[PDB]
């Protein structure tokens, strides 16, 4: 009855180089005679490379000058710079010393005891520097590098928009933080503490020939920064009504801003120089160029307005005159450490070459196996 | 705990919770195989996530950063690539539990027949012929998770049993059934189950209809051996109880499957979880590799280089900002703040947000997607993928392949993993004289070591053994037509037997063997039944398997073995058939190790007594008057010959006896059944007295066969330097042959067996647990110089190498009990199976075999693999590293509850070795790689803290930063983790001592990963004070004289720096170099520039609007580009090639003999296991 009823009642993997693990590829086994070559070419020519940038950074000629101590340590009347303050070199001429000479000239009309007259620096070089002459400015011991100093700055402003106070201010990330408006209620222009503090000293747009005052040399601030910089550095929108100086520019604007007088941060490579700020404790940043004329070998003079303060934290400031290199400055780093390491590379091929050469074994041996041994 | 459990019967008051319900509810039939329930999976997923230490300190510093603010801020994209990670990584383990769970559903979805027409109280004569018949009583179909406590089921033949059940009556009348129990032990044969004797007059759904009773039962208590219930109902003629015992013998367990028997009718007792099999399974754990615990290890030592530096920073910077005469009083606004301690508090909470990237967020996706990677590689194996039965090797657990690595140990079950279950009739000795040709793989590996070169010779004999079949095939049609035969499945092959069988060795040898084979075709069990799809076919269905294959050999020779009358059984012999008359029976016992029938000789007739037996139990029995003397030796001398051969054997014995002599042993017998009190010894003695003499006609031996390529990968595996152990739950004897099949055990080889036996028990101590521990202390004390102390073990943990001494344990599972109970006797056991080359445990529980794993895997922390099919390796396999079940052609829980599984035992090999090998390595370099490419970046943060008074700006750019892991660096160190290759799989499989390393952990440790973490420290100086240096002398490193000051173009310097030296660190520390890699690490490099330029030429990038162009415009730029990456490269390149050159690894010698073509004949998918396999020319 109901027994009767109850009883009545592919997946093979893609075969494929790529899923069976086969692609095609090169399996380099070192071996001495192919290893020992690579380190001699390696060695040669960073050998070659090393030697020919120590040869062409030693033709780098170059003029430092420390005048942070000028306005107590100058006089009146024309002085030799102490040695500590100064360095030359010029590769035509190693034994140079000839120290320069300086001079304070006071202004007792200015009322910022701190800083204030005029350095005046006389240098001779006997070399000539070539037709793109660098007149950068040195700051030791100013630290642009920490943490709300490096982030204090509006992007908006630096945009050439009009930012209003809370987007001045409130902004994630960078914002102007400590400097973003004054006690009145009108915003910092440049707000924030590195443009507040921008580098003050006024430098000349010439170095005097004091021998023959019939032939000047001219220096520029123009092309002292990247062009596609003023892409990014816009000509600002405020009203003049809205915006104040930062608390450190006014004494170059004692009224504030007014019609005619807000600063043109586009055109301003000096600011746009300053506005980055330097990575490390020692910070150049170019002011003066000239692009045209050979700067011949004679004296001449740089008169430098002093605005910035520097002694009360120990600090200094300098003019360093260059012409330069392809790799930047005069630094022999990157010469002496292409010829360490060829020589490294070299002394490792010969120290592998002679451990082979005595205690060298035979390559494929299967009896040099683990298991055979044991 | 007892329940009882009521059919047809109300329960009682006490019974029900108080609103017609029961009190005791009983667990859903449903069998649940996921690492996670649906309700559980979050909780359990988000707490194995952040048992990484690197979660935590993740989570902590967002919780941190977000209730108090402080500096940096912007919270919200801060929380995201946490949230992200984890939500990616537990959405990848719910597809893997998600497979888990598509099994387990096609398991609960099995049909069953449940009675229907009575309501189940249990969960929301005997027989009443008055009671009224309901139609609408019927067995119908249903699933197996409805089958609930108390249901009536109905199992088909070959059905498997859905749950714990006892038997109440079967379509055989007496009630017998047939169980196979392969699945909960490892027996080959079929056991006999007896249905109640009460309930066997219901066959029908109307009579279990009109039945009533109830059954207390003991609880689940998970031993396979005990049952104890008592069944109990009222007489319908008489108001009163009645009561019947149900053993072990009446009870169907979840596992088996019903088998010659057309229906089983039975009630449920126990379901899901409080079956046997479950209650001995376990419930899946989630394994974590090895190589990723000691991660945490790592984790936790990237935490102290932080620490340190974060204290460094804070002190620094609070020590500053006690300073006088400083720029940030003049320009800055800047006041001395009391409290300089609590200044460098939070200068130290700064810095820890600076230095974040030390411990890299990228690390456990990237560990998660390589190890998903290799489980797909795993999975897309064609080698691995078995034609058969349409089964890849399927990866349960896709985050253990490195397990597979550095494997020591592979515990194996005996019966379905190492055996495919069939058996063969191969060797019959006849009179001294020996007939069968067979060539195993173990016969090839033992010529093999011999020397003998033995693809030619294997391929020879076997063509030779294929002629002589075909030859005695044809021969054997001549001799005569036989109803019968089938020459599909003859697997006698002698040629010589069939040859001799007409006349060759003489007329007296004619008669042996004809009469050899009508007594094998007449001593026996086996049942004929018709073929369903062919009406002239029979089938043989038989309890034992063995006992078919001599029938089925008996039939081909032409003896064949045809139906059954009311009284003997009808051969056909050479085509004309005689039916005999069998005057008595003695059935094979466990206890008698011998079966034997008697047989009508017609005149006044005579008896013939033919008793077949174990060889000792029937040399024992023998006459010394007649037996030649000689067919005694020589019959000795080939049995053994075979049992070396790995060959069960037996012996036959006819002995004539005259009618008297029957006339009173049959009487005698016939009161010795017919009396009661324990008949049992009363036929023992009588069987006793007839077979005592007997004389010995000739023996047989069938092979249990073994899988295709078993010795191969045995053999291949011990090369690696794994040792196997086979735990079976099969008799010791069954397993010893297995052992010589499969060369685990050879000749000259001492057997070292544990016996707990009394007769040993009078020498060694008073009784077991002292002679247990008197054995294991004698062997250790004897045969090695070591007894088991603390010490001993501690020194055996040292080394890993391969044992020596040709010696074997044999324990089974009584004196196993005692050799795992106490702490001292599990030290000396386990001290004397780690020699011992061969290990076998029989006779063994899964309890036990669980207990055997987990005593290796604790002493001698080790990485320990165990494989099998069945409910005993579930408990083996969830408590060992790497679980393997081995799939076939129903559904096995072995298979679901495991890590990976194959389709054959011979894949291990290939899947184990290649994998493992690959994994264990590709993990090894990947992990360390890992932390020192990131460390490069991070670490310039911090140099360039030295500059800025460790006040906290940033060297790089905040994109930088994060497609520092995300973009530049990524893709290298992943595609090395998944794509690397030491050597192909080929010479994996040539040379498998390549695979020692792993073994031996060379490959991993703390002190590789703090050498990285070294050459990380010495390449982020390399590139931080290259650039700082060509910056320090005047800043200006322009042609131009304009100004790349910005701290973020230092930091482009060192990222390029960082990136190319940290990409061709990872390209130099791949062993093969692919198209695919390299592509992906060339692309790395290009897209570190690319960025730059793309980023830069956008106004969006402030202060790095053109960073591109004013940079790799820069002649200094590609000097200290080229510079700096020599020296970052030099240092770890020099000593790579001091290394290559002097002290050589064997991966790299092997290498070497790669490209000098010492495996150039080799092709290209090459399975040394693989018995079809192409000859290869050396
Ligand atoms: C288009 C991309 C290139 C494609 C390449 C192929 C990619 C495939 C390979 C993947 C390997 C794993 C890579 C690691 C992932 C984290 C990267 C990282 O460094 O996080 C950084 C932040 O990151 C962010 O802030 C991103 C902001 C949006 C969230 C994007 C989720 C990032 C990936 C989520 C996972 C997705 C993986 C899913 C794959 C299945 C954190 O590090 P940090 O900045 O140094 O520390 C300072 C913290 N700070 C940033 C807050 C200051
Ligand atoms: C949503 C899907 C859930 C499933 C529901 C769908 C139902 C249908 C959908 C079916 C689609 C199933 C495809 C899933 C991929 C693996 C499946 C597989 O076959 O594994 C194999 C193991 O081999 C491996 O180990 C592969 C490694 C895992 C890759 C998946 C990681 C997911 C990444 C997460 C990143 C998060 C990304 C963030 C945004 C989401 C074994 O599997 P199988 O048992 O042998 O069966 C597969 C072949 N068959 C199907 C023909 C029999
Ligand atoms: C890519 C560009 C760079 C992008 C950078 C991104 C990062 C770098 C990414 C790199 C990804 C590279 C890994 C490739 C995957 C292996 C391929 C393979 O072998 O096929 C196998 C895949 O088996 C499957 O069923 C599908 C699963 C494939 C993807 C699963 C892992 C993905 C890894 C991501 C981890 C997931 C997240 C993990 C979260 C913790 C087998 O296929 P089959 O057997 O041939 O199919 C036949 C099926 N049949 C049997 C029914 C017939
Ligand atoms: C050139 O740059 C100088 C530094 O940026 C700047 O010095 C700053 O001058 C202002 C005056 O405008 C001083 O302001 C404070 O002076 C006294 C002393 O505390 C207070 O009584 C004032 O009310 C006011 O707080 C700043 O202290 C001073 N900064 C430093 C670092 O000394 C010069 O003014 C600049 N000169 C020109 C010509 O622009
Ligand atoms: C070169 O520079 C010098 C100094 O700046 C110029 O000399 C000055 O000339 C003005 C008017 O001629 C005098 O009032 C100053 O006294 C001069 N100063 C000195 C130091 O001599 C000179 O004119 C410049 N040369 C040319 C060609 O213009
Ligand atoms: C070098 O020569 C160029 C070309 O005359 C000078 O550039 C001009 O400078 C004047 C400022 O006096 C501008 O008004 C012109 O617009 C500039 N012309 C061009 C084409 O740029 C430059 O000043 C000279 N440099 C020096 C140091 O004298
Ligand atoms: C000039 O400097 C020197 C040393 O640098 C010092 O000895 C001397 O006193 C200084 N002169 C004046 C006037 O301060
Ligand atoms: C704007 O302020 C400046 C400050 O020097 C002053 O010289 C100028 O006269 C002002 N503008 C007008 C229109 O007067
Ligand atoms: F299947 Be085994 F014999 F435990
Ligand atoms: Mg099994």
């Amino acid at each position: 009855s109901e027994f009767e009823e109850d009883e009545v009642k592919n997946r093979r993997p893609k075969e494929d180089a790529f899923t069976q693990q086969r692609l095609a590829a090169i399996n380099p086994v070192l071996t001495p005679r192919t290893v020992l070559p690579l380190y001699l070419l390696i060695a040669v020519v960073f050998v070659i490379v090393g030697g020919c940038i120590l040869a062409q950074n030693s033709k780098v000629d170059e003029v430092t000058i420390y005048y942070q101590d000028c306005m107590t340590n100058a006089t009146s009347s024309w002085s030799d710079i102490p040695s500590e303050h100064w360095q030359f070199v010029f590769h035509k001429y190693k034994t140079y010393n000839t120290a320069p000479q300086w001079r304070f000239v006071d202004d007792e009309s200015d009322d910022f005891t701190k800083q204030r007259g005029t350095c005046q620096i006389r240098f001779t070089t006997p070399s000539d520097m070539k037709n793109n002459v660098y007149l950068n400015y040195v700051l030791e011991k100013f630290a642009a590098n920490h943490r709300r100093y490096v982030l204090s700055f509006s992007e908006d402003q630096i945009r050439g928009e009009d930012a209003s106070y809370e987007t001045v201010h409130d902004a994630t990330g960078i914002n102007c933080k400590p400097l973003s408006k004054n006690a009145d209620g009108k915003i910092y222009y440049p707000c924030g503490l590195i443009a507040n503090s921008m580098f003050n000293d006024t430098f000349p747009l010439q170095l005097t020939n004091v021998g023959d005052t019939s032939n000047n040399y001219s220096l520029t601030n123009k092309g002292i920064n990247w062009e596609s910089d003023k892409k990014r550095y816009k000509k600002t929108k405020y009203n003049y009504t809205q915006i104040a100086p930062p608390p450190y520019w006014e004494k170059m604007y004692p009224d504030g801003y007014n019609e005619t007088n807000i600063p043109d941060i586009q055109d301003w490579e000096e600011f746009q120089n300053w506005m980055r700020p330097g990575a490390f404790d020692k910070i150049t940043k170019l002011i003066r160029i000239n692009k045209n004329d050979t700067l011949p070998a004679g004296e001449y003079q740089l008169d430098i307005g002093l605005h910035w303060p520097v002694l009360e934290f120990n600090g200094k400031k300098g003019i360093y005159l260059t012409h330069g290199s392809h790799l930047g400055g005069r630094n022999p780093f990157l010469g002496i450490v292409y010829l360490i390491g060829g020589c490294i590379c070299a002394a490792m091929a010969l120290i592998l070459l002679t451990f082979w050469l005595f205690g060298g074994r035979k390559i494929a041996d299967a009896s040099s196996l683990s298991w055979n041994m044991k | 705990e007892l329940r009882t459990v009521y059919y047809n019967m109300p329960l009682p008051k006490d019974m029900i919770d108080e609103e017609g319900n029961p009190i005791m509810q009983y667990p859903r039939n449903k069998i649940r195989t996921t690492k996670y329930t649906p309700l559980t999976f979050l909780p359990k997923n988000i707490l194995f996530q952040f048992h990484n230490f690197a979660n935590v300190y993740f989570l902590v510093l967002i919780i941190l950063g977000a209730f108090q603010i402080f500096g940096v801020t912007n919270p919200g994209l801060s929380a995201v690539p946490l949230v992200v990670i984890v939500i990616i990584t537990a959405i990848k383990d719910a597809i893997e539990d998600s497979r888990r769970t598509v099994l387990d559903l096609e398991v609960n979805n099995t049909k069953t027949h449940i009675l229907e027409g009575v309501e189940n109280e249990n969960v929301s004569n005997i027989v009443d012929r008055s009671l009224p018949p309901r139609t609408d009583c019927k067995f119908a179909k249903n699933y197996w998770k409805g089958v609930k406590v108390g249901d009536i089921v109905r199992i088909h033949n070959n059905d498997e049993i859905p749950a714990d059940i006892i038997l109440l009556s079967t379509s055989d009348t007496d009630g017998a059934c047939y169980v196979e129990t392969k699945n909960l032990d490892g027996e080959t044969n079929l056991k006999v189950r007896q249905s109640l004797k009460c309930t066997n007059t219901i066959r029908t759904s109307k009579d279990i209809a009109r039945t009533k009773f109830w059954i207390e039962s003991e609880g689940p208590h998970s031993n396979l051996y005990t049952y104890q219930g008592n069944m109990k109902w009222r007489n319908l003629a008489d108001g009163e109880i009645r009561n019947e015992p149900i053993t072990i013998n009446n009870v169907l367990l979840r596992g088996c499957t019903l088998r010659n028997t057309k229906w089983a009718m039975g009630v449920v007792m126990f379901t899901g979880g409080d079956t046997k099999i479950m209650l001995n399974s376990g419930i899946t754990p989630t394994k974590k590799s090895r190589i990723s615990r000691e991660l945490n290890f790592s984790v936790v030592i990237n935490f102290v280089l932080l620490f340190i530096l974060c204290f460094v920073s804070g002190i620094a910077n609070g020590v500053y900002y006690d300073k006088k005469g400083r720029s940030r009083f003049s320009y800055e606004f800047g006041t001395i703040a009391g409290s300089a301690a609590t200044n460098g508090f939070v200068s130290f909470w700064v810095a820890v947000i600076l230095y974040q990237s030390l411990v890299p967020i990228s690390l456990y996706i990237s560990v998660e997607i390589i190890k998903t990677a290799q489980a797909a590689f795993i999975y897309g194996d064609v080698l691995l993928y078995n034609a058969k039965l349409d089964y890849p090797c399927t990866p349960k657990s896709w985050n253990i392949s490195d397990d597979l690595g550095q494997v020591e140990y592979i515990f194996s079950d005996k019966t379905g993993t190492l055996t495919q279950n069939v058996m063969e009739f191969k060797k019959c000795t006849i009179n001294g004289v020996s007939y069968g040709r067979a060539y195993t793989e173990a016969l090839a590996g033992l010529r093999k070591r011999q020397g003998i070169d033995v693809e030619t010779e294997g391929r020879r004999e076997k063509a030779e053994i294929a002629k002589d079949r075909d030859t005695m095939i044809d021969e054997l049609r001549a001799l005569s037509g036989n109803s019968q035969f089938y020459p599909e499945e003859v697997t006698f092959v002698s040629k010589e037997f069939v040859r001799d069988l007409k006349g060759a060795s003489g007329e007296v040898q004619q008669r042996c063997c004809e009469h050899f084979m009508l007594a094998l075709a007449l001593c026996h069990s086996v049942l004929v039944e018709a073929n369903p799809d062919n009406p002239k076919k029979l089938d043989l269905k038989a309890q034992s398997p063995d006992e078919a294959a001599l029938v089925a050999t008996a039939r081909d020779v032409g003896f064949s073995f045809v139906g059954k009358t009311k009284k003997g059984l009808i051969i056909e012999m050479q085509g004309i058939q005689k039916e005999f008359e069998i005057l008595n029976i003695l059935e094979f016992n466990s206890s008698r190790k011998r079966m034997s029938c008697i047989v009508k000789i017609p005149g006044e007739p005579r008896a013939l007594l033919i008793c077949k037996g174990a060889d000792s139990i029937i040399y024992s029995r023998l006459s010394r008057q007649s037996n030649s003397e000689a067919i005694l030796e020589k019959t000795a001398l080939h049995l053994e010959q075979y049992a070396t051969e790995g060959l069960r054997t037996l012996c036959i014995a006819q002995r004539e006896l005259s009618w008297s002599e029957y006339e009173k042993w049959n009487e005698k017998y016939d009161i010795a059944a017919a009396s009661l009190a324990n008949r049992e010894d009363e036929l023992e003695v009588v069987a006793d007295s007839i077979e005592r003499e007997l004389i010995l006609l000739g023996g047989t031996a069938i092979e249990d066969r073994l899988q295709d390529g078993v010795p191969d990968c045995i053999e291949l595996l011990a090369e690696a330097g794994i040792k196997l152990w086979v735990l079976t739950g099969d008799k010791v004897e069954t397993a010893i042959n297995i052992g010589f099949s499969c060369n685990l055990l050879n000749n000259e080889m001492e057997l070292l067996v544990i016996k707990t036996t009394g007769d040993d028990v009078k020498e060694f101590g008073s009784e077991p647990s002292e002679i247990v521990d008197a054995l294991l202390s004698k062997y250790l004390k004897e045969y090695f110089n070591l007894t088991g102390s603390e010490e001993e073990i501690f020194e055996a943990k040292k080394d890993h190498e391969f044992p020596k001494g040709n010696y074997a344990i044999v324990i089974d599972g009584d004196a196993l009990k005692l050799a795992l109970y106490g702490e001292d006797i599990r030290r000396k056991f386990l001290l004397l199976c780690k020699n011992c080359r061969a290990v076998l445990c029989c006779r063994v529980s899964p309890s036990q075999k669980a207990a055997v794993v987990k005593l290796v895997k604790d002493s001698l922390d080790v990485m320990t693999l165990a494989i099998g099919d069945g409910s005993n390796d579930v408990a083996m396999i969830q408590s060992a590293d790497v679980g393997i079940g081995i799939a076939g052609e129903e559904g096995r829980q072995a298979v679901m509850c495991s890590d990976y599984a194959i389709g054959q035992f011979r894949y291990l090999a290939r899947l184990v070795l290649v994998h493992g090998r690959w994994s264990y390595k590709r993990l090894a370099e990947m992990i360390p790689e890992f932390f020192y490419k990131n460390m490069i970046f991070a670490l310039a943060l911090f140099w360039y803290g030295i500059y800025n008074d460790f006040d906290g700006s940033y060297l790089y750019e905040y994109t930088y930063m994060m497609f520092y892991n995300l973009a530049f660096t990524s893709l290298p160190v992943i595609f090395l983790g998944i794509l690397d290759q030491d050597v192909n799989d080929t010479i994996s499989l040539v040379v498998p001592q390549l695979y020692r390393v792993g073994i031996l952990r060379k490959e991993w440790n703390q002190r590789k990963f703090l050498w990285y973490m070294l050459d990380g420290l010495y390449q982020s100086i390399i590139c931080f004070f290259f650039p700082y240096l060509v910056y320090h002398k005047n800043m200006i490193v322009t042609s131009n004289g304009l100004g790349l000051d910005h701290r973020y173009f230092v930091g482009v310097y060192v990222t390029t720096i960082a990136v190319i030296s940290c990409n061709t660190y990872v390209l130099l520390h791949q062993y093969r170099w692919d198209w695919f890699s390299g592509l992906f690490i060339a692309l790395s490099c290009l897209v570190v520039f690319a960025w730059t330029g793309i980023w830069s030429s956008a106004i969006a990038s402030r202060e790095f609007f053109k960073a591109a162009a004013r940079i790799y415009g820069a002649p200094s730029f590609w000097a200290v580009f080229f510079v700096a990456v020599l020296f970052c490269l030099l240092p770890r390149f020099t000593y790579d090639s001091f290394q290559k050159f002097f002290y050589p690894t064997d991966v790299e010698i092997v290498r070497e003999m790669w490209q000098h073509g010492h495996f150039d004949h080799y092709p290209p998918g090459y399975d040394p296991t693989d018995p079809n396999r192409p000859k290869v020319t050396k």
